[PDB]
Parts: C-alpha cells; sequence; structure tokens
C-alpha cells in the first residue's frame, strides 16, 4: 500500500530513534501481552453479529444517548395511561 | 468559389425545434432555474431563427 | 439510474425490525423482482451479508440459522442463472465495442466517453471498485468542468446506496473545488443536494437545513430518491435548527411545500407537528410526535440512526417553549395541557433539568416551576474558557514534534 513514488513518503516522515526508545521500555509494565490480552479474554462481547459499528465506536460524533436505552416505549405508555383516566371522566 | 481553391464548403441552418432545446439547456447550465420548467415548450415558444 | 435508490430503500427495510410484518414482506417482492431483472445480482451479495442477523440469516453464503423470517435473503438457482445469462450477452458486446472507441483516432471525445460506458454498466451492477478506477480515466484526461462534477457524484452515489459514509465523504470533497472552476449555477444546485444527504447521514442537521430549503425549489433527480422524500426531510430538520419565525418563513410559507400538498403518510404527520409546535397547541403535540417516530423516522435511512437524538431533542424543545414564555407554572397546568399525567411530566422535567436547555428549578411543597435565566454573559464564558482550553492542547502537541525535529 503505497502510492506515488518513495521519495515523497521519505519526506513526509523519517521514523525516529527517539520513537524505537518509547515502545520497548513501556513494554514492560504490559507484561507478556497486554495490547490483545483484555479483548482475547473477553471475547469481544457475546452478542449478535449484525451489520453496524454504531453502538460502539460510530463514525459520527458520541451523543449522550446512552442515558435512556429505549424512552420512546416509555412516553408511549405514560401517555395512554393519562389518556384513560381523562377521556373517562 | 472555384475548386482546386478551396477544399470544403459547411453550411449551417438556423436551429429547429430539437436542436434549440439543446441551444437553450447550454446557457441554462451557467443560471437558475425552478421545478415544472420544461424546455421543450419554450423551444415551442420560441420561434427563434438565431442561437 | 432510476433503479438503484428506489431498490435500496426497500432493501434497507428488510433489514430492519422496527417496521411491521406487512410492510417488511411488502418491500421484499419489489426487492427480488428488480435485482433479477435489471442485472442487480453482483450487489445482492452484499445485500445478504448485511441483513445477517437483524432479519436474514438463513443463506447460501452466509450463517444457518432458523430465526429468519425473510426468503428473500435466500438464494435461488433462478437467481444464478439470471446473473449469468444477463452478465454474458451485455458484457461481450460492451467490451468490444467501447475499446473500438478509444482505438479509432480521437482522445478527446470519443475515448473520454467510452470509460463513461464502461462506468454506466459498473454502476448499474453495483461493483464500487471497478467503477472508481474507469471513470478515474476519464477525469484524469482532458475534458468539459461539467462532466467532470457530474461523472464524480455517480460515484459518490454508490456509497450511499452502501450505506457506507466514509466513501461519499471523500468524494464531494474534492468535487467542491471544481464548481468555481466551471462558474456553472446549475450544477452547484445538483451539488448542493448531494451534500444535504452527506450531512444528514452524520449527526450535523445544522448545515443540512441550509442545503435542503435550497434542495426543494431546485434539484432535477439525478439517481436520488423523491421530491416527496426530500420536502420530507426538509420539514424534519427545519424544526430542529430554526427559531419560531424562521421556522415559519422557511417551512411554513414555502411555495414548495404548499404547492406539492401531502400525498404521502411521512409528510401528512410531519407537517401537522410544524403546526402544533408554532400555533401553542400542546394536546396535539404529543400525539403528533408519536405518528412521526413510526412513520417518518423508521422509515428513513438516515434518521432511523438518529431517531434517539431527534426525540430527546424535540421532546426537550416544547417544554422549552413554554417555559421561556413563562415565569411561573403549575405542574398541574402544565401537565394538562400538554395531556400527559403530573407524574409523567415531572419525570421528564428532571431529566432534562441537568443538560442546560430548560432551565427551571421545580418545588414540589406549592407545585411551582420557577425559571431561571443563568444564560448571558455568564454563558459565553463557559464556551471561551473550554474552546481554548482545547486550542491550547492543539498547539502544544503541533509544536513540540517539530521542534524536536
Amino acid at each position: 500500500m503505497s502510492t506515488d513514488v518513495a521519495a515523497a513518503q521519505a519526506q513526509s516522515k523519517i521514523d525516529l530513534t527517539k520513537k524505537k526508545n518509547e515502545e520497548i521500555n513501556k513494554k514492560s509494565l504490559e507484561e507478556d501481552d497486554e495490547f490483545e490480552d483484555f479483548p482475547i479474554d473477553t471475547w469481544a462481547n457475546g452478542e449478535t453479529i449484525k451489520s453496524n459499528a454504531v453502538t460502539q465506536t460510530n463514525i459520527w460524533e458520541e451523543n449522550w444517548d446512552d442515558v435512556e436505552v429505549d424512552d420512546d416505549f416509555t412516553n408511549e405508555l405514560k401517555a395512554e395511561l393519562d389518556r384513560y383516566k381523562r377521556e373517562n371522566q | 468559389l472555384r475548386p482546386g481553391r478551396i477544399d470544403r464548403k459547411i453550411e449551417f441552418p438556423p436551429p429547429s425545434v430539437a436542436a434549440r432545446a439543446e441551444i437553450l439547456r447550454i446557457h441554462s447550465r451557467k443560471m437558475n432555474l425552478t421545478r415544472g420548467i420544461n424546455l421543450r415548450k419554450v423551444a415551442e415558444k420560441m420561434n427563434g431563427c438565431s442561437g | 439510474r432510476v433503479p438503484n435508490y428506489e431498490v435500496s430503500e426497500k432493501a434497507f427495510l428488510l433489514t430492519q425490525s422496527k417496521v411491521s410484518i406487512e410492510q417488511r414482506k411488502e418491500a421484499a417482492e419489489f426487492v427480488l423482482a428488480k435485482i433479477k431483472e435489471e442485472e442487480m445480482a453482483p450487489y445482492y451479495k452484499y445485500l445478504c451479508e448485511e441483513y445477517l442477523v437483524n432479519n436474514g440469516q438463513s443463506d447460501l453464503e452466509h450463517d444457518e440459522k432458523s430465526d429468519s423470517l425473510n426468503e428473500w435473503i435466500k438464494f435461488d438457482q433462478e437467481l444464478y442463472n439470471e446473473l449469468c445469462k444477463k452478465n454474458e450477452s451485455k458484457i461481450k458486446e460492451l467490451n468490444e465495442k467501447i475499446q473500438k472507441l478509444e482505438e479509432d483516432d480521437e482522445g478527446e471525445l470519443e475515448q473520454a466517453q467510452a470509460w463513461i460506458n464502461l462506468g454506466e454498466y459498473y454502476a448499474q451492477i453495483g461493483d464500487k471498485d471497478n467503477a472508481e478506477k474507469t471513470l478515474g480515466k476519464s477525469l484524469s484526461k482532458a475534458i468539459s468542468t461539467g462532466a467532470k462534477i457530474d461523472v464524480m457524484l455517480t460515484i459518490a452515489r454508490l456509497g450511499f446506496f452502501y450505506n457506507d459514509q466514509l466513501y461519499v465523504k471523500e468524494k464531494l470533497e474534492a468535487v467542491n473545488s471544481m464548481i468555481e472552476k466551471g462558474g456553472d449555477w446549475e450544477r452547484r444546485n445538483r451539488y448542493k443536494t448531494y451534500y444535504g444527504i452527506h450531512c444528514l447521514a452524520v449527526r450535523n442537521f445544522k448545515e443540512a437545513a441550509k442545503l435542503l430549503v435550497d434542495s426543494l425549489a431546485t434539484f432535477t433527480s439525478i439517481e436520488l430518491t423523491s421530491y416527496e422524500s426530500i420536502a420530507t426531510y426538509a420539514s424534519v430538520t427545519g424544526l430542529f435548527t430554526l427559531e419560531r419565525t424562521d421556522l415559519k418563513s422557511k417551512v411554513i410559507d414555502s411555495p414548495e411545500l404548499l404547492s406539492l400538498i401531502s400525498t404521502t403518510a411521512a409528510l401528512q404527520s410531519i407537517s401537522s407537528l410544524t403546526i402544533s409546535l408554532y400555533a401553542s397547541d400542546y394536546a396535539s403535540y404529543f400525539p403528533y410526535l408519536l405518528e412521526t417516530y413510526a412513520n417518518v423516522l423508521i422509515p428513513c435511512k438516515y434518521l432511523n440512526r438518529h431517531a434517539d437524538f431527534f426525540v430527546r431533542e424535540m421532546r426537550r424543545k416544547v417544554y422549552a417553549q413554554l417555559l421561556e414564555s413563562y415565569k411561573t407554572l403549575s405542574l398541574k397546568s402544565m401537565a394538562s395541557a400538554f395531556g400527559v399525567s403530573v407524574a409523567f411530566l415531572d419525570n421528564d422535567l428532571g431529566k432534562f433539568i441537568p443538560n442546560k436547555q430548560l432551565n427551571c428549578v421545580i418545588d414540589r411543597v406549592n407545585g411551582i416551576v420557577e425559571t431561571n435565566r443563568p444564560d448571558n454573559k455568564n454563558a459565553q464564558y463557559h464556551l471561551l474558557v473550554k474552546q481554548g482550553d482545547g486550542l491550547l492542547t492543539k498547539l502544544q502537541k503541533y509544536g513540540a514534534a517539530v521542534r524536536l525535529t
């Protein structure tokens, strides 16, 4: 996966010796494996395969609607429950 | 107009109603319209004689 | 062309579990018939993958299980005959014909246009990659600006068809530069209607709205969904973004809306919700809201995913508008007008107080709702420190990376 010449692509980064230093040293806290350890154990959630990826890691920005999981059934039931009393007065 | 002087004589008629609609659309590619404007009916209304 | 948008709407509903059985299977017949007919059979491989454990999930290329209610996921040998039949005739014809246009002696008219011709066939059948390659060749060589924008829209549409947004996103940003080079007000309008839809898919109604008012007057449908559809879409965006008076100008007194009437179930319900907000009718606001959830948001392919965000917002909008006008109210008073109980009201109110739109405290001793207003100069102060703090982060991080170099 490379596009154009390799001249433009050496001009937009040459890997740093500083980064080499940072990476290995951090690995001591990361134990034997801790890059894939957690998603290996939990099996990436025990749920239906489906076809969307807007539940977690959505493309569009995260807005809070995790509060209620479905407040549309709830609002329906509330309206109907008053509906009865009102009508039958 | 003698041969062996020229090599081609191209003739141009003025537009037909079909030809007209095309010529009209080119000038229309650069400005606003609204839905419901038929370029066909404006070709009929136009009797024209120039593009 | 026209077959591509209308099939995908219906096919999406086949995925949904939110539509009724009746509706789902009304759609399922339309899908299967027009894929076999027009040779959309390469896309049908995708679509089985897309239904897969929502509704549809018994397949001869994916998951074997009996919790499928759909038979219109399942392959047929009738379908396989259709694939092969059409593919071989058309392809055979079109490859030899095209090649000759490019072969013979003319590379600015004929060679450019032939590549469009390959591109129609890939676009017809819904293979994205091979449509992107051919139409790259047309753009690369030198042609009219008008053709350059027009070709590029088709590529964008293929993303919209697949229900993949990153693909659209890459395309219309490129097109946008070429618009002022051509100087074409016609294809700026056709650009607007496309960008409308892109902004709509991602959550950003603010841009959607500016463009959607524009798309009512002008657009001629070029592989995009009906003007009934667009009119409906304009209504929804209209309420969200614009204050009372701008709601009045741009939606209600729109010559465009007025002249298209209400001829579909989704337009009928939405036009009713716009009027009731404006009229300070509150009784019919909650009924109209339930009907718009079912009949507008769900059958959408762009506001079915934003459903939760949208219904939460309008609920917050109606409560807000009454409070903005009233220094005091009773819980009983407010609740009669809306048609819910007092208890049901108190919950919904106390949910929305910490989100800082409503700006009201509520007493339980006397049952009065007092309306505070701490938003003013103080408001603009919270925003500035916050955005400035972020800007600082950007300055240090970009800076430090370069200083090292």
